[PDB]
RNA sequence: GCCGCGA
DNA sequence: GAATGTGCAACAGCATGATCGCGGCAAGCTGCGTGCAAAAGTCGTGCCAGC
């Protein structure tokens, strides 16, 4: 975790929560299975606007 | 070893955790070809073994030239396989998950049917964290 | 001025301040004269830094 | 960072606390002999001290060797105690222990259909509390929260009753320890059982790895519609037979079962009925009952085989087949569309997984359910009436 | 004679077949013999605390001229015996008493003193003692310490594996490793360079500390090499002859021999060219210029004509060098072997690495190499490589290192200086140089004769001697300003650094654990137990596969069955039951000598070095009648191997056949067909079995049950008992025999047995007596039976009827079934005793006080509490029932109206003081045994305290008064004789107490000697009694000086009946386990044709794939001995005479084929036969011993005796249909076990509890009310499952959703099942953690 | 945190 | 024919090594001091209001 956090503080990076661990540690619906119909509808409404 | 294996199993888990079936059909004609294993002179995998629940990416011809026994883009399955090995054939051109051509995610068409059921694998599921498992389940009783 | 001190961190026990001065719920974001501990939630002992 | 209480009114400070207030106290000498106009040498150790605390804190055991309290333990500073090992195992990314949890001995019953399981009455009734609670006072048998709270305790014969209705078609999920593939946690319908150990269905126990030398296994409550709903069309043992690694039906009989339908589908040249002709599979059985006909007898029966080259229909023959009684016999569990050649065999672990798998694939999932169901009580009710025993 | 009184009353029918030579010795002699050797005295120094003394003291001052100069110690009488000590919680321990004088010397006279104290016995630390069962009793807890193995200190070499740089070159390294010091490490580099790692430092050529010696480069080449001198004078340039040098080379010219040519140019090599040179005496011969080229000259000449001179040692030479010296006058050069055939290039090329060439460069170069800090001024230097090595206190090898190392350098001295000397050094260095050029061998890691055992008494004398040490540092100290008026009190004692680490080594340490109680067999195994870890032993993760395995010199002295199994599989051993400890401490095990071909009966204990020499026997081997060996071949074991030798090349005999097993695997019957991993399993759980409510026997046995029995110190054995006088449920009182006494004030043995205690695993321990009354009881004798013991008989379990056949899928997987009648006749109940512990403690504001009287508590909780505010002794209690009324006082000093009001409409503390009671917590029930208060000193005793003294009176004086009543009854017959040797009133006399007035004075001689002396004794006999009784009437009401916080301490024991239930662990002795799946009504349990049904039904498949065969034979075997018991009991029915009944006792005993029991019912008593009879009517309880018990055909010759099948099965019936099944099952007898693992434990359930502040999860755990940890695999197959919202809320509205729970909580009991989630804390935690680093970690929007 | 134990 | 960089091999340091449960101990208790103004609190003392 020391190497990770390193090279992403200097380079200012974004996570954007797309995988399964992501979701999992934040606790939102993961990307798969029922989750997936959820995830799908929150896209079109960022693509929109 | 279980320690080892647990580790393995990890490390398979996370590097394929990042993987759900988001599309239909990508519609590529990439594929592998697939033919029976055999180590020397004695068959260890047949051809049904390997080809059963998998999608053709082209059409397999009989020995007979110019006659289409199962068209491409077919899903192939029990009835498909005895009608298969019932002729000749040998070599069976099958699209696979690294050629799926798609973008954050494998086509539905790509990976075949899903070995829990018998009907083609649906849209949204996590098809990476089941082939870690499946992969690492099995290592506890590997002889090392 | 410690590592565990009231005047920063927030409350220490609910919405009472430190020397009795303000303890209520119906005094909400006041600052006593004789020490700068405010009335809170005393959860703020989470978030303060 | 909460300090650790102990005995009296002292406060044992920490190790995040030590490493801060070794931090601070360097930082008060160094800034309290900076005003002084000190020789350059002993402001320059106390830069280096200074320096050498906060790397300490902020990652103890890098840059030197690493400081230790009052024991001989290093000082785990914050990089250390992020979040368990270092990364997010223990108290994130999937380590929260979970409420709405019970643990306990499993035993093995006999009597369970695939989608159900034991749990104890005792376990139940705090699992289920919340909505014991609710159908209490949604009743009128308690007013007020704290009535129901205090009925629930003293357990009265209505709140057996309301937990019954509770329990009727809740899901609730099992898992054992080392999870190891997606079958290792089921879903099952909860029976209540008057005792502490949880009964679990042979059948799933080759999915569990688990066997009734001692394991224990966990339940969790899925207490929510769509949790529900996840648990009875995803997580049921009835939805997942094939195992998701090569599609073999991994839900297969084994242990007694096997050597249950061996027995009865085996030959013996001589025994109480000999090439006698039998009308029907019943009556097999009536023999086999009666003491006039032995199960390895073999003998000529008339049966009727169902078939599905018909169009989405089914075509029954006739015929006579000769056989033994124990095939025959077991004929009668067999669903139609099946060939009578499934069972005139011996049936040795491997034709009867084959024989699952073609009923799956040829018919569907609940008549292969029934017809797992029925083949393993079967198997134990003719592994018992043949009383095998191992000797010198 | 032939049998004791214990056997007599029930005989095992031992099996066999060989003859035992030596018994098994007292099987826990390991512990007592040393902590015996650390305690008692010794002449010498030996070892103990005497050796301690001796390494310290004495002490003086620098040049102050004053001395500590000690005599002798002696250790106090403990105030308190175990049983006391146990029961009130404190530690068992005796004071420590050391004699010192000072003596102050005369300033102005050398060598003269002028004052010399000696001061009396001076105390410092408690030494805690260790019980006669092996076991220390500190703190009220038993606290047996386990036996560490580790490496012996010396020289090991090792071979690395030769896989470091994948070049194939094996490096070869050298170890010195000391008791107490320094490690030195040599090793060779890839390009084969000398190399010293010292105290694991950076590598360092050897070749500085070779000349730190005060060693020359000329010197070391000299000493470190064969060096040779080549001639030349006239130009001739000759060249010795050293035949047996040159073995491999070329012969760049030709090679003459006093003129005629020897060896041509390139000519043969071959020996026999070598052996006709040698042959022929030949003087120096001439060789080529070339040849001399390539040698390196050793020493240095020195030219005669000017100060210069080629000094460069390890260096060639060139040809202007030649005229150089022969300008010199340099006739004889000296150069270095410059062999490669054998020998290496070595030293040399360490020496041209470092140029370092002068002790004080050494010095000061390793002064800079382990120490980076400041220089040295060639003192610091000097003080470190005293201190470091060569240093009689910094560094020390033990006497075992000593002897390791002379054994190792082939050394014919053993004794030596505790410390290593100059040529040492040089010795290890040419042994790891000649192990490199071929000569020697690496030795093996895992050998037990390289690996040492430490036992109790050696750690607790190396931290006495660190306490000691600790000690002097300041004793020292204190004499420099120390006037002549200073004692040893006030000489700076120091008893607390010798206290503390004593206590932090007996109380918490690695090694010193809580003991097993369940069973005798776990304390016994538990007491002679062996780890590898420890504080010198090596850490888990530091072991490697080598380790854990089963070396080949574990055979007598490891046991290879017995180890733990998950974690810690081989880093524990168990010792065998032969296996003892050499001197130095190395495991030895006892072997027969062998004389020519008749083996002996005399034994030597061979250790691992010493066994891998001689051809040792096999314990199978039969014999003579002379002791000759009956076959001319012989299987046998020489050196690490198994071969066949003739009967005359035989050395040494296996005792037995049991020597290679420890003690819990000795108890398995037909361990040789069971499986080694079944067998492991087997031992590891007889070890966790728990006493049931009436011990049972094994039917069939191994006959170690006795030993392990009576060697654990379970039972009561009669110390020198006579024949018994009064037996009672708590009491036992024998009259010794007047054979053997004590002259003077007779005496009788008074034993007390144990009720029901509570042990380490909250089990029971209870003590029933076996003899009844007037019994005549020998020496050694069994007299009471502890928790699962029978008539001095290791019994652990109950004999159940097992029938092997599937039963519905009720015993499918590992399950088993057990009818009704298990449960019903209290089979496998067992009784549990809790503790709770309740203080009183003054705080703030005044004593925390204990009453009956408690606010705000109804008369229903107060209904079993007596007038001092404790529970009536026996009371059943449930739930939260109160146990002590205890009340803690509040503080208010502003009597507000509204108090004021308060307290005058209720009582005058109007509740002001709160409740803090101890409440039996939920789930637990059960009835009170025993309540234990304590009071401090000063402070009004409780009502019940009365009672409790009251009782310890009563008692003290009715077990006193037997001794007075025995004394005064011989002290009246005395007078009674004399009396009527003179003056006899007869009757009459003995109507008038004092012996009638003694008797008047009748004649002058008996009233002034015989009256006279008689009174006297009356007299003095009272009086010494009187004082006694006083004195133990003080002793027990004596007030505590207890805690200072805590002023009164009360404890509360329950007792509950644990019966049998479907969730249980029950296992069988061969490894087969299982948890119990139904409990079955006697009607559906399968029965035979008499129509008795089986107990147990047990899956046959279990069987074929463990190849637990020891399963199938006990059940025969078992059925067998119980046919005989059935026998024995129906013949007992009808009352036939005694005559038939001890024949058909003598006709079983009789049975087998050569079975060395000589058990004869001709010399047996017909009371005896009847009561015998009578004992095993249940079952013959047969015993087979380990590797030779009984045969096929000795199980169905006893089955056919009994008049049961031969096969050993028969037909059994379905209960509930009444049809027989088809094939006959084995129904036998097999003895199950309890094991601890019961659901009463493993049961837990939680909706809703309390939670961490960090974090906001649920806790963990039972006895927390934790919630079921979801790891991440389970979230992984969640996932895999694609059940996210089941995922979501397991995440989320479980465990961290502060505001969530509450939600679902209000949602659920609304009815809404609506989640509702949040955002984790943890995550929160986790993003707060980050920003309290450097990093800033934000969520965008 | 050590120590022992269950799958 | 001597000179100048690129490849390269040994080497030292970092990171990792299955999951879930159960029972017992032993600790872990942390840092002044100073003399004075400046303030606040307290105690011995006298006061009025109720019975
Ligand atoms: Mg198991
Ligand atoms: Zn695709
Ligand atoms: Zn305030």
């Amino acid at each position: 975790t020391t190497r990770v956090l390193t090279e992403a503080a200097v380079a200012g990076k974004r996570d954007e929560l797309r995988g399964l661990k992501e979701n999992v540690i934040v606790g939102r619906l993961i990307p798969a299975g029922t989750g997936y119909a959820y995830h799908q509808d929150r896209m079109r409404r960022r693509a929109a606007g | 070893k279980t320690a080892n294996s647990g580790y393995l199993t990890r490390r398979l888990v996370d590097v394929a955790q990042d993987l759900v079936v988001t599309e239909d059909d990508c519609g590529t004609h990439e594929g592998i070809m697939m033919t029976p294993v055999i180590e020397g002179g004695d068959v260890k995998e047949p051809l049904r073994d390997r080809v059963l629940g998998r999608v053709t990416a082209e059409d397999v011809l009989k020995p007979g030239t110019a006659d289409i026994l199962v068209p491409r883009n077919t899903l192939l399955h029990e009835q498909w396989c005895d009608l298969l090995e019932e002729n000749s054939v040998d070599a069976v051109k099958v699209r696979s998950v690294v050629s799926c051509d798609t973008d954050f995610g494998v086509c539905a068409h790509c990976y075949g049917r899903d070995l829990a059921r018998g009907h083609i694998i649906n849209k949204g599921e996590a098809i990476g964290v089941i082939a870690a498992q499946s992969i690492g389940e099995p290592g506890t009783q590997l002889t090392m | 001025d410690g590592l565990f001190c009231a005047r920063i961190f927030g409350p220490v026990k609910d919405y009472e301040c430190l020397c009795g001065k303000y303890k209520r719920l119906k005094h909400r974001g006041v600052i006593c004269e004789k020490c700068g501990v405010e009335v809170t939630q005393t959860k703020v002992r989470r978030e303060r830094m | 960072r909460p300090l650790v209480p102990l005995d009296g009114g002292r406060f044992a400070t920490s190790d995040l606390n030590d490493l801060y207030r070794r931090v601070i106290n360097r930082n008060n000498r160094l800034k309290r002999l900076l005003d002084l106009a000190a020789p350059d040498i002993i402001v320059r150790n106390e830069k280096r001290m200074l320096q050498e605390a906060v790397d300490a804190l902020l990652d103890n055991g890098r840059r030197g060797r690493a400081i230790t309290g009052s024991n001989k333990r290093p000082l785990k500073s914050l990089a250390d105690m992020i979040k368990g090992k270092q990364g997010r195992f223990r108290q994130n990314l999937l380590g929260k222990r979970v409420d709405y949890s019970g643990r306990s001995v499993i035993t093995v019953g006999p009597y369970l259909r695939l989608h159900q399981c034991g749990l104890p009455k005792k376990m139940a009734l705090e699992l289920f509390k919340p909505f014991i609670y609710g159908k209490l006072e949604l009743r009128g048998l308690a007013t007020t929260i704290k009535a129901a709270k205090k009925m629930v305790e003293r357990e009265e014969a209505v709140v057996w009753d309301i937990l019954d209705e509770v329990i009727r078609e809740h899901p609730v999920l099992l898992n054992r320890a080392p999870t190891l593939h997606r079958l290792g946690i089921q879903a099952f319908e909860p029976v209540l059982i008057e005792g502490k150990a949880i009964q679990l269905h042979p059948l799933v126990c080759a999915a569990y790895n688990a066997d009734f030398d001692g394991d224990q296994m966990a339940v969790h409550v899925p207490l929510t519609l769509e949790a529900q709903l996840e648990a009875r069309a995803l997580m049921m043992s009835t939805n997942n037979i094939l195992s998701p690694a090569n599609g073999e039906p991994i839900i297969v009989p084994s242990q007694d079962v096997v050597l249950g339908l061996y027995y009865m589908t085996r030959d013996c040249v001589n025994a109480k009925g000999e090439g006698m002709v039998l009308t029907g599979p019943k009556e097999a059985e009536r023999l086999y009952r009666s003491g006039l006909a032995s199960l390895h007898a073999r003998v000529k029966v008339r049966i009727t085989e169902y078939e599905k080259d018909a169009n989405g229909e089914l075509v029954a023959k006739t015929s006579l087949k000769d056989t033994t009684v124990g095939r025959a016999i077991l004929w009668m569990i067999v669903p139609k569309g099946l060939p009578y050649s499934i069972v005139n065999q011996a049936l040795g672990k491997k034709a009867i997984s084959k024989m699952l798998n073609t009923c799956y694939r040829i018919l569907g999932l609940k008549p292969t359910v029934i017809f797992a169901d029925q083949i393993m009580y079967t198997g134990f009710a003719y592994a018992a009436r043949s009383g095998a025993s191992v000797g010198i | 004679m032939v049998y004791s009184y214990t056997e007599k009353k029930r005989i095992r029918k031992d099996f066999g077949k060989r003859p035992q030579v030596l018994d098994v010795p007292y099987l826990l002699s390991i512990q007592l013999d040393s902590f015996q050797k650390f305690i008692e005295q010794d002449p010498e120094g030996q070892y103990g605390l005497e050796a301690a003394f001796r390494s310290v003291f004495p002490i003086q001052s620098y040049s102050g001229n004053s001395e500590l100069q000690y005599v002798s110690y002696r250790l106090g009488e403990p105030v308190f015996d175990v049983q006391e000590c146990q029961i009130r919680g404190v530690t068992y321990s005796a004071p420590l008493r050391v004699k010192l004088r000072l003596v102050i010397y005369e300033r102005e006279a050398p060598e003269g003193t002028v004052k010399d104290i000696k001061e009396q016995e001076v105390y410092m630390g408690e030494i805690p003692l260790m019980t006669d069962n092996g076991t220390f009793v500190i703190n009220g807890t038993e606290r047996v310490i386990v036996s560490q193995l580790h490496r012996s200190p010396g020289v090991f070499f090792d071979s690395d594996k030769g896989k470091t740089h994948s070049s194939g070159k094996v490096l070869y390294n050298a170890r010195i490793i000391p008791y107490r010091g320094s490690w030195l490490d040599f090793e060779f580099d890839p390009k084969d360079n000398l190399f010293v790692r010292i105290d694991r430092r950076r590598k360092l050529p050897a070749t500085i500390i070779l000349r730190a010696l005060n060693y020359t480069t000329e010197q070391i080449l000299d000493l470190f090499f064969e060096k040779v001198i080549f001639e030349i004078r006239d130009n001739k340039l000759q060249m010795e002859l050293v035949p047996e040098r040159l073995r491999g080379e070329t012969a760049s010219f030709d090679i003459e021999a006093n003129g005629k040519v020897y060896v041509e140019k390139g000519r043969r090599i071959t020996a026999r060219h070598i052996r006709q040179l040698e042959k022929d005496d030949v003087k120096l011969i001439e060789v080529p210029v070339e040849y001399i080229a390539g040698k390196v000259v050793a020493k240095d000449y020195i030219d005669e004509s000017t100060g210069e001179l080629i000094c460069a040692a390890n260096m060639e030479l060139s040809l202007d060098l030649l005229a150089k010296l022969s300008q010199s006058g340099h006739k004889r050069i000296e150069t270095l072997f410059t062999n490669d055939l054998d020998h290496g290039p070595y030293i040399s090329e360490t020496l041209r690495v470092d140029p370092t060439n002068d002790r004080l460069s050494a010095l000061v170069e390793i002064y800079r190499m382990m120490r980076p800090g400041e220089p040295p001024t060639r003192e610091a230097a000097e003080s470190l490589f005293e201190n470091l090595f060569f240093s009689e206190d910094r560094y020390d090898l033990s006497a075992v290192g000593r002897m390791k190392f002379n054994r190792s350098l082939l050394r014919e001295e053993i004794e030596g200086s505790g410390i290593l000397s100059k040529d040492d050094i040089i010795d290890v260095m040419k042994k790891l140089i000649d192990i490199r050029n071929g000569k020697g061998e690496v030795d093996d890691i895992d050998h037990l004769g390289n690996r040492r055992i430490r036992s109790v008494g050696e750690m607790a004398e190396n931290q006495f001697r660190v306490g000691l040490v600790r000690v002097e540092r300041a004793v020292k100290e204190r004499l420099s300003l120390g006037d002549l008026d200073t004692l040893m009190p006030q000489d700076m004692i120091n008893a607390k650094p010798i206290s503390a680490a004593v206590k932090e080594f007996f109380g918490s340490s690695q090694l010193s654990q809580f003991m097993d109680q369940n069973n005798p067999l776990s304390e016994i195994t538990h007491k002679r137990r062996i780890s590898a870890l420890g504080p010198g032993g090596l850490t888990r993760e530091r072991a490697g596969f080598e380790v854990r395995d089963v070396h080949p010199t574990h055979y007598g002295r490891v046991c290879p069955i017995e180890t733990p199994e998950g974690p810690n599989i081989g880093l524990i051993n168990s010792l065998s039951v032969y296996a003892q400890t050499n001197e130095y401490g190395f495991l030895e095990t006892p072997y027969r000598k062998v004389t020519d071909g008749v083996v002996t009966d005399e034994i030597h204990y061979l250790s691992a070095i010493e066994e891998g020499n001689y051809v040792i026997a096999q314990a199978n081997s039969n014999l003579d009648e002379e002791g000759h060996f009956v076959e001319d071949l012989v299987t046998c074991r020489s050196k690490g191997e198994s071969s066949l030798f003739s009967r005359d090349q035989v050395d040494y005999m296996d005792v037995s056949t049991q020597q290679v097993v420890s003690v819990g695997a000795s108890l398995i019957p037909f361990l040789e067909h069971d499986d080694a991993n079944r067998a492991l399993m087997g031992a590891n759980m007889q070890r966790q079995a728990v006493p049931t409510l009436r011990a049972d026997k094994p039917l069939v046995g191994t006959g170690m049950e006795r030993a392990v029995a009576v060697d654990s110190g379970v039972t009561a054995v009669a110390k020198r008992g006579g024949v018994v006088q009064y037996v009672d449920a708590s009491r036992i009182v024998i009259k010794v025999n007047e054979d053997e006494m004590y002259p003077g004030e007779a005496g009788i043995d008074i034993y007390n047995l144990t009720k029901y205690t509570r042990s380490n695993q909250n089990t029971c321990i209870n003590q029933m007596p076996c003899v009844s009354l007037g019994e005549p009881v020998e020496r050694g004798d069994v007299l009471a039976d502890g928790p699962s013991t029978d008539l001095g008989e290791l019994a652990l379990g109950q004999n159940m009827r097992v029938a092997f056949m599937p039963w519905n899928g009720y015993n499918f997987e590992d399950s088993i079934l057990v009818s009704e009648r298990v449960v019903q006749e209290d089979r496998f109940t067992t009784i549990h005793i809790q503790e709770l512990a309740c203080v009183s403690r003054d705080t703030k504001l005044g004593p925390e006080e204990i009453t009956a009287d408690i606010p705000n508590v109804g008369e229903a909780a107060l209904s079993k509490l007596d007038e001092s505010g404790i529970v009536y002794i026996g009371a059943e209690v449930t739930g939260g029932d109160i146990l002590v009324g205890k009340v803690t006082p509040k503080g208010e000093t502003q009597l507000t109206p509204e108090e004021k009001l308060l307290r005058a409409i209720f009582g005058e503390k109007a509740s002001d003081v709160k409740d803090s009671s101890l409440r039996v917590p939920n789930g637990v029930s059960g009835t009170v045994i025993d309540v234990q208060v304590f009071t401090r000193d000063g402070v009004e005793k409780d009502k019940r305290a009365l009672e409790i003294e009251e009782m310890q009176l009563k008692q003290a004086k009715k077990d006193l008064s037997e001794e007075l009543q025995i004394l005064e009854a011989g002290l009246f017959s005395r007078i009674r004789a004399v009396l009527v040797a003179g003056g006899v009133e007869a009757e009459k006399l003995d109507k008038l107490p004092r012996d009638r007035w003694l008797e008047l004075g009748l004649t002058d001689e008996e009233k002034q000697n015989q009256l006279e002396q008689l009174a006297e004794q009356y007299d003095e006999l009272k009086h010494e009694f009187e004082k006694k009784l006083e004195a133990k009437r003080r002793k027990i009401t004596q007030g505590d000086d207890l805690a200072p916080g805590v002023l009164k301490i009360v404890k509360v024991y329950l007792a509950v009946k644990r019966r049998i239930q479907p969730g249980d662990k029950m296992a069988g002795r061969h490894g087969n386990k299982g948890v119990i799946s139904k409990i079955n009504p006697i009607e559906d349990m399968p029965y035979d044709e008499n129509g008795t049904p089986v107990d147990i039904v047990l899956n046959p498949l279990g069987v074929p794939s463990r190849m637990n065969i020891g399963q199938i034979l006990e059940t025969h075997l078992g059925m067998a001995a119980k046919g005989i018991g059935d026998k024995i009991n129906a013949m007992l029915k009808q009352q036939q005479e005694v005559a038939k009944l001890r024949e058909f006792i003598q006709r079983a005993y009789d049975l087998g084929a050569d079975v060395r029991q000589k058990v004869d019912l001709s010399t047996f008593s017909d009371e005896e036969v009847m009561r015998l009879a009578e004992n095993l009517r249940k079952g013959m309880p047969i015993a087979t011993p380990v590797f030779d018990g009984a045969k096929e055909a000795e199980i169905k010759e006893l089955l056919k005796l009994g008049d049961l099948p031969t096969s050993g099965q028969i037909r059994l019936y379905d209960g509930r249909t009444g049809e027989q099944f088809e094939r006959p099952v084995t129904v036998g007898y097999m003895y199950m076990l309890k094991l601890n693992h019961l659901v009463d434990d493993k049961m837990h359930a939680r909706s809703t509890g309390s939670y961490s502040l960090v974090t906001q999860q649920p806790l963990g755990g039972k006895a927390q009310f934790g919630g079921q940890r979801f790891g991440e695999m389970e979230v992984w197959a969640l996932e895999a499952y694609g059940a996210a919202y089941t995922l979501q809320e397991m995440l989320t509205v479980k465990s961290d959703d502060v505001n969530g729970r509450t939600k679902m909580y209000k949602n659920i009991v609304d009815g809404n099942h609506q989640m509702e989630p949040g955002m984790p804390e943890s995550f929160n935690v986790l993003l707060k953690e980050i920003r309290s680093l450097g990093i800033n970690i934000e969520l965008e929007d």
